């Protein structure tokens, strides 16, 4: 009806007016959704579509059932997004047809960049190889990046300092600037897997164990003593599945590893802007 | 034997060492 053509028209005018509004917050989805099928969508054909573990930038709220935002991927058009409420409905109306974990996790508007490997942090080889990358980033993305240290154990996400650091990370990402964390306690992807930080794990992967072993020897007797715990840490990371990391710096030349990481962060920047 | 592994080791070592020395700056 007539009053329906105005609502849809206006709904669509709210959708476009929001096209350039600030990113209120972000969510990582825990379920898939096919909005192109959702008939109740305020505007036929404006429903977002996403698989589980995707990221969404919420611009504004339309109603209790719908938000307005977009998928965090290049060419991510603004759209209507079902709220946890509406998703719950849908989850139940598909339950009755067969004869609690939330649909969304609120995450930082920019996923925290975190480095792991080639081995244990605290030792010269890993610390220096990662230091070289932090310096490169401080330079390549100067003007739109924040690189900060976190000594608090984030994998716990003292429990007060941890909370305070979680909040600090959210604040840093609010401006949509790149956020890189030099987190001393994170040596393995699984240590952040159950947090709500949804980091961009960058694996600095040394080709072979023989090589890493010789890099350690290059450091001197002091480092060589802790040879066994560095090699084990290396084995654990290497025994991890690919999907466990977002970026795998595979190259043996620093500048190539840097360009790899930069290309990736540049695609991310376009995706979030 | 397997002179390619030896070559590979020399290539990776040299690169990774330079990577480390660059951070020593």
């Amino acid at each position: 009806e007539s009053a329906r053509r105005e609502v849809e028209s206006q709904a669509q005018q709210q959708l476009e007016r929001a096209k350039h509004k600030p990113v209120a917050f972000a969510v990582r989805t825990n379920v898939s959704y096919c909005g192109v099928l959702d008939e109740e969508c305020p505007v036929q054909g404006s429903g977002v579509n996403f698989e589980a573990k995707d990221f969404l930038h919420i611009k504004e709220k339309y109603s209790n059932d719908w938000w307005i935002g977009r998928l965090v991927k290049e060419g991510g058009d603004i759209a209507f997004i079902p709220s946890p409420q509406r998703l719950e409905s849908i989850r139940l109306k598909q339950e009755q047809k067969a004869r609690h974990v939330p649909p969304y996790d609120v995450v930082p508007s920019m996923r925290p960049v975190v480095l792991v490997g080639p081995s244990l942090k605290g030792y010269e080889v890993t610390d220096m190889m990662q230091k070289a990358l932090f310096d490169f980033l401080k330079h390549r993305f100067d003007g739109r990046i924040s690189i900060t240290r976190v000594t608090a154990d984030l994998s716990l996400a003292s429990i007060a300092e941890v909370q305070s650091e979680i909040e600090r990370i959210f604040e840093l990402a609010k401006s949509l600037q790149l956020v890189v964390l030099d987190a001393d306690t994170i040596n393995h992807p699984a240590q952040l897997a159950k947090t709500s930080l949804a980091p961009i794990i960058v694996f600095v992967k040394v080709s072979s164990p023989k090589v890493l072993q010789r890099l350690i020897r290059s450091r001197g007797k002091s480092q060589m003593k802790h040879l066994t715990v560095q090699m084990m840490a290396y084995d654990k990371l290497v025994q991890c599945p690919p999907e466990s990391f977002d970026v795998i710096l595979d190259e043996n030349q620093l500048d190539d590893a840097c360009e790899h990481l930069a290309e990736y962060l540049e695609v991310y920047w376009r995706a979030t802007h | 034997q397997k002179l390619r592994e030896k070559q590979q080791l020399e290539e990776d070592l040299k690169g990774y060492l330079d990577w480390i020395t660059q951070a020593e700056d």
